[PDB]
């Protein structure tokens, strides 16, 4: 459902 | 480091009642956040991601807004399943940060608790222990206050308090209070009172026995 | 579908470290970050750091740099989360989160205690204190490592007007109160026992809650 838009800096 | 300032931090909710909860960033998070209820014993559970995005699942009577600084969690119609405590999360930067939550709180009448103060049991004295239970049980709301008193002076430690999450059936809550000591120091004193205070009252409920009479 | 995962709970001494798992199914584990947190009922939500499996980014809490290690591997789909030098400090349940979905979590215990059986004892009223047209009985769980445990009332066909406490560390060990409340007249013609059973170590224990004097 939910894309990297959640993240995906990778950190 | 981004500080969340979640508010109301408790919430005294009715069923069907529209609830909204709100947390604002010490600084702009371009909506990334999320809301997530968690439930006694249970983990988290997502409801909302950047900001006002529905999790697949989740009811629809879940909804959230804001933009800059300020968001805000609306449950357009609260339910039994809804119970439990509420939290925002910044994930716009790191460290990632949480609000401190709001608890959920189903309202009802204010009711007083049932005192009871229970000496220590034969065995225990045997295994040379001392325990003097006392239970607040059935009040509202969850807030109280219990203290211990040996021949009229106060005891801070040896105490040790449990409390009960929400009763389903009636709304109340209950709390254990365990003062504990050697059979020695229990065998020196004579009254021993539990005192407890509500606001279902200014003046507190006292319980006490003494170890004379048996 | 989309999950993670975890672990089972761990007991550990204190000085030793262990090493959490987290498996990641029904989406591109490469995709997404994968972060730690730590919970404790003093302390709440604290964010220990993630990793993103794709580059193998890393991001801690300044306060777990040097404390927390985090690793993943791509064949397996499992973040791993690794914490040295344990203390009681370290007790909590950790969950990792994809920030939409969580772990259902790993509780971690640290404790130098040993399994011990719980003492039982019955909780009668205050000599006399029939006042009242219910009566309320009680039953102290005392010093017993570790959880669980169970406890009923009359085999469980006593349920209402029951308040099984949540236990608590009393000096290293566990201990644990339950009150039940019946109306006056039903105590004590009746007897009302309280079960309590141990599974580490293999312990049931009945007892009658016989009136004072």
């Amino acid at each position: 459902d939910a894309t990297p838009e959640w993240l995906g800096a990778r950190l | 480091d981004i500080k969340m300032t979640q508010s109301p931090s408790s919430m005294y909710t009715s069923l069907g009642e529209r609830v909204t909860i709100t947390c604002k960033a010490s600084q702009d998070i371009n909506s990334f956040l999320t809301w997530f209820l968690q439930k006694p014993g249970k983990s988290p559970k997502t409801l909302i991601y950047r900001a006002n995005r529905l999790m697949i699942g989740v009811p629809s009577r879940f909804s959230g807004s804001g933009s800059g600084q300020t968001y805000s969690l609306t449950i357009s119609s609260l339910e039994y399943e809804d119970m439990g405590i509420y939290y925002c999360l910044q994930y716009d930067d790191f460290p990632l940060t949480f609000g401190a939550g709001t608890k959920l709180d189903l309202k009802r009448a204010d009711a007083a608790p049932t005192v009871s103060i229970f000496p220590p049991s034969s065995e225990q004295l045997t295994s040379g222990g001392a325990s003097v239970v006392c239970f607040l049980n059935n009040f509202y709301p969850k807030e109280i206050n219990v203290k211990w008193k040996i021949d009229g002076s106060e005891r801070q430690n040896g105490v040790l308090d449990s409390w009960t999450e929400q009763d389903s059936k009636d709304s109340t809550y209950s709390m254990s209070s365990t003062l504990t000591l050697t059979k020695d120091e229990y065998e020196r004193h004579n009254s021993y009172t539990c005192e407890a205070t509500h606001k279902t009252s200014t003046s507190p409920i006292v319980k006490s026995f003494n170890r004379n009479e048996c | 579908q989309d999950q993670l995962q975890q672990s089972g709970a761990e007991l550990v001494r204190p000085g030793a470290s262990v090493k959490l798992s987290c498996k990641a199914l029904g989406y591109i584990f490469t995709d997404y970050e994968i972060h730690w947190v730590k919970q404790t009922p003093v302390h709440g939500l604290e964010w220990i750091g993630g990793i993103h499996p794709g580059s193998s980014g890393t991001a801690y809490n300044q306060k777990f740099k040097g404390k927390a290690t985090l690793t993943a591997d791509k064949s397996s789909t499992t973040a791993f989360m690794e914490l040295s030098s344990l203390t009681s400090e370290d007790s909590a349940v950790y969950y990792c989160t994809r920030k939409d979905y969580w772990g259902q979590g790993t509780l971690v215990t640290v404790s130098a205690a040993k399994t011990t059986a719980p003492s039982v004892y019955p909780l009668v009223p205050v000599c006399g204190g029939t006042t009242g047209s219910s009566v309320t009985l009680g039953c102290l769980v005392k010093g017993y490592f570790p959880e669980p445990v169970t406890l009923t009332w009359n085999s469980g066909s006593l349920s209402s007007g029951v308040h099984t406490f949540p236990a608590l560390l009393q000096s290293g060990l566990y201990t644990l109160s339950s009150s039940v409340t019946v109306t006056s007249n039903t105590w004590p013609s009746q007897t009302i026992t309280c079960n309590v059973a141990h599974p580490a170590s293999s312990t049931k224990v009945d007892k009658k809650i016989e009136p004072r004097v």
